[PDB]
């Protein structure tokens, strides 16, 4: 509605629900970005 | 009600574990092998339920320890190759953070020797070095290490370290309590 | 008869107490327990009724303690998470998480202390406020209709103005009524002052008790230690907590490197070298560090000075003091690390020097910010003189600083750990240089830097809790978010360090830094209480010319004037200075005792 | 080359320095000295000019130190007297005389400090005083012609009135002129204040230096001692100083008794006994001691109060406060001893209890007298208000107390030692009971009581030297008389003790008591300087509203006002209290460290 | 000018005595026997001037000492039964109050033994007890005393006390320096 | 001369000269009032 008195609530709500979904999703999976030294050595050799 | 009130009372007096810790340890023991561990163990059942050394060594806590076999042998009962629930409890209560420094020192000394003559000789120290290092040191390197260890940690000139000297030397290290600890 | 009974009771009690701390088998322990129980049952009909009552009361106390412990272990959180972090990364990384959990517990206790006696009674009084109390507190508990329209503007809210300024979070919200109401007669200003003092007293007590438990009850024998290099690097060379394959291999390599370097150092024992280039680099680095410290001081002072407006002249520039200080607090350390590359030496003393520089920077920024804030508030109060509420303003600055610090910590975690790790993973094949095998790497957990972050935040909380009663309540949420995000970052983005050192290798190192910070933070609160005068239009102390007057006015109401005049004279400077001299003398005596004991121990060790 | 030369020089210097402390023969020592000298001569032409200059300067410093020591040993008195006392009575009796000689030296140094900068410049200015200075100082340096007729009356003189009141001995004699005269420009009030501060600073420094020399440089290895009963009572069981036959026989009997009682105590190891009569006697004695302490307080207060006259109303009653206090100081100890007969136990703890009671009585009398004197002066100043000179009056009271203490000490020495000894010698044949073989005896030297007398007198001197600049000058004569009379009394009347014990068996016991007394005596001087206002008709501080104003007015004349206002805020109570807390915290840390070191040492001793 | 500048310089370097103390000690040495002590002793005369043990023991300082003979023997030169001026100076500089604790301990240990084998055996301790006590203790009493002394002041179980053990035991006594002192 | 203004000087001077004579005399002799234990025992036996 309002550009300076209502837009920020909408943006904050969108960000909050997106962050809640991201946190819930990331609480059910076990990402491991780095690779082990064995994989690094294998890549370097090849 | 896996354990009666008196069983948990005795467990709490003997060990450093509360009822929740005893229940969690029992759950882990059952998960190690559901078939060999009876669900109901009221009475003298814990003293007679045993698991093989390999099955206990399969757990993640002891999987990567170089001295896993030594720990299992030290904390086992008179039976060879078998570990009971009571021995399991004693093992994971000794390693706890609530255990005193003296008990940890005693059991660390008992672990670090192999023959079992209450003395840390040249052979025992060499075996420990080749186990911890994974044979990544030269023979001269290793021998120099045991030479230093025996000469700087001996008071009777016996070329062997007794329990008193071991405690007096390694109880002043600030990293023994921090390292000699298994969380469970 | 009686002596034999006492000896038997003492022996049985000692055996039962020491049963757990004994290196015995379970069967032997159970046999000893049954034997002791049977002996006690036999000896029960040996003593009179008084001994039986004493034994019964002792048994009841022991049983109640055991039951309380059993209930307490059900309320300890973050055990599986800390266990996983310990097993994947080691027992030195998890020390930070255990420290953070203890800090969370202490902050929760402080929150309960400040919430039971201050926030809750005032809120209950507000809920049942009559016409008189409503009229008396409208000017401080109701937002004016002129400003109420602008209560939410993404800038009024972000600056804790509007509805937040008239909330129980700040000092100016509380009323001046000596009594909350009838049938209760609760003194709110006295509760405020006593809660502020009690929070500091309890913080001191908790830190000292933790220090004593960690040292006196655990490592009291570690004093006067020497040599034992190979013994300490071999008998304490494996971390039993580690349960990962890669971490185990890293530990094996680290212990091999440690032994090899110790033997290499002990073999040659020759130290001869002098290069002018290295000395020039070292002095240049130590000079640019001081230049950057001075630049930080100048930036903090400039940022505080530019925020010279109290009215809503502008807000995109008034919020530059939380964005600047936090920036330094989060950006200067890494730059320091880079400078540490120029000064190449032993990694342990390099880490100690880095910690010293970071601590000096933090303390300097703290002192500069405190001085600038106090000077600005004094100047603004003089210029404006109803009267402004400087306590609410100081609380707002502290709360905004804490919030910006949390935001910057989250941003730094996202950038350094997540995005850098993804960039290394997906861009190491075709980069100009091999980033994976070069300085960039994936990232290591900086235990000391993070613990210093925690200590700095806690110091801010201690400093600002007098002007903002609900600051620890917000800090609880901040600490919980910090714990969760740090756990996720270390589990997902960081790799175990190839060789991790310690600044002091002591349990009470960070606790000692925390105690020093607590003293440093109680200095300006004490100055404010002793010297500055409360505002006349806000807060609960608006009826007094001093903050302590609420206490003295009650002390003088129960103590005669003559004895009061006699006791006031001990506070004379000429009586206080000899007390300082006496304390210095006993400090010198104890230091001489310590030096003599150390010399005697060294002489005995050398002779024998 | 250079390293070898440095090593050779260091070895030669160490050998030459350690030559004296080596258990070698004289021929071996001389041979080593010649070898070292020849080696140094050979190595002289090995280094450059800078090393030669350094060696020359070191040699000159050593030679000048040796020459100064050789000159200094010619000015040490009372060596033959102390040697004779040591040979006739032992090395524990002569400790009092060595302590007294050191006290005499310290008092002489204090006298020189207070005489070079205060008394001498003022006397020289008075000698060359012009008409203006004479007119300005007539009211304080000239006795009025009305009173000049009564200047000598055996009561005006005995009370230090008349000509003594207008003498450089008292505070009111000195003038208010900021400068003594032309071409000198000597500030007398500043010199007075700085000399008063410097005397206390030097006293602290001398006591601490003596303590460090006695403990840190001599018995630093005595810490953490245990058992060794037979070793300590056999290897250190003969006094090598004793050179008398009767004293040697007494020492042999004492060592025999010591060994026999030690073996008897170690044999039975049985302690079972409970008599109601003994407990009743002990509690009765401990009650009458407290009753006598309260009676002493009441007597001191009554004596001070009755001296409520400032004009010459009467003098045979005004002099009752020096005659009463001294009486207690000299009569209550012996009564205490008699009470110690009722409380029969181990002679060592009996001596320790007697010392504790005497110290408590002395401190209580000190505090009561100080409080009563200050209250009386305040009341008199309020009643009388040119204005009276309360500083001169306080100085007069202190000087009269010291003089009466000396008189009572002389009387007690004459009565207890000389007359009692003569009575025993010439009246033991036909007395009712054998006094020679009973309690009366001839008399033993009480080392602890006499040392406490010395410490109490020195405390009076420290307290009263601000109001009486020439008090230490008189105390020098008092100490010399005391040394001579005590030596004569111990040589002529006393007999060696059959078995003499020690309260603490420590070198720095009496020095520690002296340091505690110095702090106790600097408390009220500090209060006077910080709080009380100078008289407007006497002294050098009559132009200021405070005693310290002469210092601050000069500090403010060289320091800007803004920085002064900034530094004054550190003296705030809310900043001072955290400093006290920090000092208490570091004291706690050092105490915990000492306890841990002691526990570790005990555990190591028990294990090994 | 009994001593030259260099003689007094050497004396001050070797001992703890200033020129006045050296002159006083020379005066006492001359007073012990004027005939045997030459007035002029410049050069090597002090090393050759000797007095009998009894004459030195006649002085009041050593007259009543039970161990006067032991002190004279310990501080004497290779000559037996004769004490020279240099040995006299060494003796009265060791006993001085300016001497360090270590030198006093060394010479006290050297005095307290009789055979001269650097060990305090049962016989030496018994002799010292019967000398200090003056045979006022029963044989059982004496033997009990040496039993206590040997058992509470021995670390190697040799039934004899070496110099290191003696120093470690009696250097912590506060009365050793106070007693082991002769003023002159 | 004077009874309250001059007699005390005369008394003090007499006492001072007498004390000086006593001190000088007692500085030339070696009085030892107590008797040794041997003399006490001999007297007690007889
Ligand atoms: C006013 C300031 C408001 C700021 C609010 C921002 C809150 C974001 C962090 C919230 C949080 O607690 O995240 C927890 C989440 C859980 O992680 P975890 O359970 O440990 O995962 C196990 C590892 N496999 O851990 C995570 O961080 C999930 C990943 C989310 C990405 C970072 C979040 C910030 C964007
Ligand atoms: C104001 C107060 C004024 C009081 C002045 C009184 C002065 C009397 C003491 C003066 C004095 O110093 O006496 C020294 C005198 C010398 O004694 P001494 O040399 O040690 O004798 C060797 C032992 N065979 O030692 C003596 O005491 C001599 C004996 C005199 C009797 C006691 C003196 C008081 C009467
Ligand atoms: C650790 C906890 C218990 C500390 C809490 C602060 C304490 C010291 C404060 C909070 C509430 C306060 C009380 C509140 C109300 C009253 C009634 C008033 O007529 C007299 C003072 C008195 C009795 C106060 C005394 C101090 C007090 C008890
Ligand atoms: C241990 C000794 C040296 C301490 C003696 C006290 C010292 C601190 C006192 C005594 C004499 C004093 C000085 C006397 C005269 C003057 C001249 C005046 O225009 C400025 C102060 C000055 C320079 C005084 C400074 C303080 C002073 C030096
Ligand atoms: C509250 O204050 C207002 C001020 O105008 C007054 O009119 C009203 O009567 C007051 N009501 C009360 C006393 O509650
Ligand atoms: C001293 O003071 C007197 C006071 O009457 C005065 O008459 C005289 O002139 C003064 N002389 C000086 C200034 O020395
Ligand atoms: C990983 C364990 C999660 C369960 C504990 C959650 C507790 C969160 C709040 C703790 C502070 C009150
Ligand atoms: C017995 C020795 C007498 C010689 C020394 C007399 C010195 C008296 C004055 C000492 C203080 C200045
Ligand atoms: C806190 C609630 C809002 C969180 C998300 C904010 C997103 C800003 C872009
Ligand atoms: C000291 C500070 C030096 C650098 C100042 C930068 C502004
Ligand atoms: C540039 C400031 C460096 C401060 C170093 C503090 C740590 C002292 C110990 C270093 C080794
Ligand atoms: C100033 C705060 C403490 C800094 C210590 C540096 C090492
Ligand atoms: C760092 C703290 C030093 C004291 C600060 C006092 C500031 C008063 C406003
Ligand atoms: C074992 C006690 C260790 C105490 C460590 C205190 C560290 C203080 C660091 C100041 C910066
Ligand atoms: C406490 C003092 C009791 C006795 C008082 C006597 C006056
Ligand atoms: C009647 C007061 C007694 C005071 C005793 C102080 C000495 C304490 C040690 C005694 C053992
Ligand atoms: C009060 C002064 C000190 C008294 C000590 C008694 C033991
Ligand atoms: C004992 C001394 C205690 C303090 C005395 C202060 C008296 C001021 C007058
Ligand atoms: C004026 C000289 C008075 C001397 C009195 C000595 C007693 C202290
Ligand atoms: C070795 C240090 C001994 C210190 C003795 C201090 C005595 C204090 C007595 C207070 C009364
Ligand atoms: C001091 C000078 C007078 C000493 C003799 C006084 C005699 C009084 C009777
Ligand atoms: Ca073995
Ligand atoms: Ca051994
Ligand atoms: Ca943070
Ligand atoms: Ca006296
Ligand atoms: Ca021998
Ligand atoms: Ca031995």
């Amino acid at each position: 509605v309002a550009p300076g008195l209502r837009l920020w609530m909408l943006i904050a709500l969108v960000g909050g629900v997106l962050l809640i979904m991201i946190v819930i999703v990331c609480c059910f999976m076990r990402i491991r970005i780095p690779r082990t030294k064995r994989q690094i050595d294998l890549i370097a050799a090849k | 009600g896996v354990f009666t009130r008196e069983q948990l009372d005795e467990y709490q007096d003997c060990t450093f574990f509360t009822r929740k810790d005893i229940i969690r340890l029992y759950k882990r023991f059952y998960a190690l092998n559901p078939h060999k561990v009876p669900t109901n163990m009221q009475g003298n059942r814990p003293a007679i339920t045993t698991l093989t050394f390999e099955e206990v060594e399969k757990m993640p806590e002891l999987k990567e320890n170089p001295f896993k076999r030594r720990i299992c042998e030290v904390f086992s009962e008179d039976g060879r190759g078998n570990l009971s629930f009571d021995d399991f409890l004693d093992m994971f209560s000794v390693f706890s953070e609530m255990a005193p420094l003296q008990l940890k020192l005693k059991y660390a000394f008992r672990i670090y020797d192999y023959d079992g003559d209450e003395l840390l000789g040249h052979d025992d120290l060499s075996k420990m070095i080749r186990s911890l290092t994974r044979d990544e040191l030269s023979d001269v390197e290793v021998e120099f290490i045991i030479e230093r260890i025996i000469e700087e940690a001996d008071l009777d000139g016996d070329s062997s370290i007794n329990f008193a000297e071991f405690e007096h030397v390694v109880s002043r290290s600030p990293d023994f309590i921090r390292t000699f600890h298994i969380r469970i | 008869t009686r002596q034999a009974l006492l000896e038997r009771i003492r022996q049985k009690k000692e055996v039962i107490g020491k049963l757990r701390c004994q290196a015995w088998s379970m069967t032997r322990k159970r046999r000893t327990l049954k034997l002791a129980q049977k002996y006690l049952e036999q000896h029960e009909s040996k003593v009179s009724r008084s001994h039986l009552y004493m034994e019964e009361m002792r048994k009841r106390a022991r049983l109640m303690k055991r039951s309380f412990s059993n209930f307490k272990t059900y309320l300890i959180p973050w055990e599986s998470k800390i266990k996983r972090i310990e097993s994947h990364f080691g027992s030195v990384v998890s020390s930070y998480f255990t420290f953070l959990r203890w800090i969370v517990f202490v902050n929760i206790m402080i929150t309960l202390i400040a919430l039971v006696f201050v926030v809750l009674p005032e809120t209950l009084a507000d809920s049942v406020a009559n016409e008189g109390r409503f009229n008396r507190t409208k000017t401080r508990k109701q937002i004016p209709a002129n400003e109420r329209v602008h209560a939410d503007e993404l800038a009024v809210v972000w600056h804790y103005d509007g509805y937040l300024r008239y909330s129980p979070l700040f000092y100016g919200y509380y009323s001046d009524d000596p009594f909350l109401g009838n049938k209760i007669k609760y003194a709110l200003p006295l509760a405020y002052f006593m809660v502020t003092l009690t929070i500091f007293a309890y913080s001191f007590f908790a830190i000292l008790r933790k220090m004593a438990a960690n040292a006196r009850m655990s490592k009291l024998s570690g004093s006067k230690a020497e040599q034992y290099i190979f013994n300490w690097k071999l008998f304490t060379g494996w971390d039993y907590t580690i349960g990962n394959s890669e971490t185990a291999s890293n530990t094996v390599m680290a212990v091999v490197i440690k032994l090899r370097e110790s033997i290499a150092d002990i073999k040659k024992d020759a130290h001869g070298k002098f290069r002018l280039l290295q000395f020039s680099l070292r002095v240049f680095a130590n000079i640019i560090i001081c230049a950057m410290l001075g630049f930080s001081i100048y930036c903090i002072i400039f940022a505080v000075q530019k925020s010279q407006v109290q009215d809503d002249g502008n807000l995109f520039t008034k919020n530059q003091v939380p964005s600047v200080v936090s920036t330094i607090t989060h950006v200067f350390p890494m730059i320091f690390d880079l400078i540490g590359k120029m000064e190449n030496y032993h990694p342990r003393t390099a880490l100690r020097a880095h910690l010293g520089r970071v601590l000096i920077l933090y303390t300097v920024n703290y002192i500069t910010l405190i001085f600038a804030l106090f000077e600005k508030m004094t100047a603004l109060r003089d210029r404006v003189n109803n009267d402004i509420c400087w306590e609410t303003i100081i609380g707002q600055e502290i709360v905004k600083l804490v919030t910006m610090d949390l935001i910057f910590t989250i941003l730094s975690i996202l950038v350094i750990d997540l995005f850098r790790g993804l960039w290394i993973k997906y861009c190491s094949s075709w980069w100009c240089w091999d980033i994976e095998t070069t300085f960039p790497e994936y990232g290591e957990f900086k235990v000391a830097e993070n613990v210093l972050h925690i200590i700095n935040n806690q110091g801010m909380i201690w400093l600002g809790l007098f002007f903002a009663p609900l600051l620890p309540a917000i800090n609880n949420i901040k600490l919980i978010i910090l714990m969760y995000i740090r756990g996720w970052a270390v589990m997902t983005c960081n790799v175990p360090a190839r060789e991790i050192f310690r600044a002091s290798r002591s349990s009470n190192f960070y606790l000692g830094i925390l105690l020093i910070w607590l003293l440093l933070c109680t200095l300006p609160v004490g100055f404010v209480i002793a010297s500055m005068s409360p505002s006349r239009s806000c807060g609960p102390f608006a009826r007094y010319q001093h903050f302590y007057t609420v206490v003295t006015r009650e002390i003088e109401k129960r103590v005669d004037q003559t004895v009061l005049s006699y006791i006031r004279h001990i506070a004379s400077p000429g009586v206080v200075i000899p007390i300082i001299l006496f304390l210095i003398l006993i400090i010198y005596f104890l230091f001489s005792l310590v030096r003599g004991l150390r010399e005697a121990n060294t002489d005995l060790q050398a002779q024998l």
